């Protein structure tokens, strides 16, 4: 059920954030000023 | 007039740190609430080449 992590300061597009999404051992990684789902999850 | 520097900061950068924040704040420490004015100098400033 655990499928990654968010890292940064404010975590809400006010700053650059490292996003890691995990598919057990495959990983997706990107570093934008993302706006996620505001109460975060992988959006299945 | 485009070529730009943050003229002031609230701390020095870590080596190879990138910072694209854009907020007015201050040069110094006067209460300013994100509005320009005395001491409230926006650090993003540029050169007339
Ligand atoms: C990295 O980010 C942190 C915030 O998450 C910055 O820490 C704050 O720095 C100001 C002064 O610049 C202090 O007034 C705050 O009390 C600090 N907060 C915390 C929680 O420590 C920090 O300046 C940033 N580091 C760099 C090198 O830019
Ligand atoms: C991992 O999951 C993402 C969606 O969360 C998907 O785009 C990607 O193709 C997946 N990769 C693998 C190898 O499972």
């Amino acid at each position: 059920i655990i499928r990654g992590w968010i890292f940064g300061t404010t975590l809400d597009s006010k700053t650059q954030s490292l996003l890691i999404v995990n598919n057990a051992t495959n990983v997706v990684i990107k570093v934008c000023e993302f706006q996620f789902c505001n109460d975060p999850f992988l959006d299945v | 007039y485009n070529y730009r520097y943050r003229l002031f900061r609230k701390s020095n950068l870590k080596p190879f740190e990138r910072d694209i924040s854009t907020e007015i704040y201050q040069a110094g420490s006067k209460p300013c609430n994100g509005v320009e004015g005395f001491n409230c100098y926006f650090p993003l400033q540029s050169y007339g080449f």
